[PDB]
């Protein structure tokens, strides 16, 4: 049977907090270094130049994976 | 005459369209010429 009729309490209080960070904000990217090129050679069957911007080079990349590059003041 | 038969190669993720047309040719007597000059911004808003 039934003696009475109530208003259910209830305790909802959060108070402590945990978060636990998905594994993928620590996976790994590519990250690179950026400066303004000042020209490119390329060469595979024919040497092209570009250049873009003419001053003394202080920094120079070569790179043969296919075509062979050189790239100046990178 | 036993010609020189040249594969064409199409563009990569490391190897881009122009970068084909500019730096391989798959007509071989056109091999060996020479180097080809371009320019990019400002040696480019000098020249032109």
């Amino acid at each position: 049977m039934f003696l009475i009729h109530f208003v259910h309490y209830k305790t909802i209080l959060q108070k402590y907090t945990f978060k636990f960070k998905h594994i993928f904000l620590s996976i790994d990217k590519y990250n690179s270094l950026f400066f303004n090129i000042s020209g490119i050679l390329i060469w595979l069957n024919i040497i092209h130049i570009n250049i873009i911007l003419i001053k003394y080079s202080f920094f120079i990349l070569i790179n043969n994976f296919e075509y062979l590059i050189i790239l100046i003041s990178t | 005459a036993k010609r020189r038969v040249i594969v064409p190669i199409h563009p990569t993720p490391n190897f881009p369209a122009h970068f084909i047309k500019s730096a391989f040719t798959t007509d071989p007597l056109k091999e060996k010429q020479k180097a080809r000059f371009s320019s990019g911004g400002e040696a480019m808003r000098e020249v032109q």
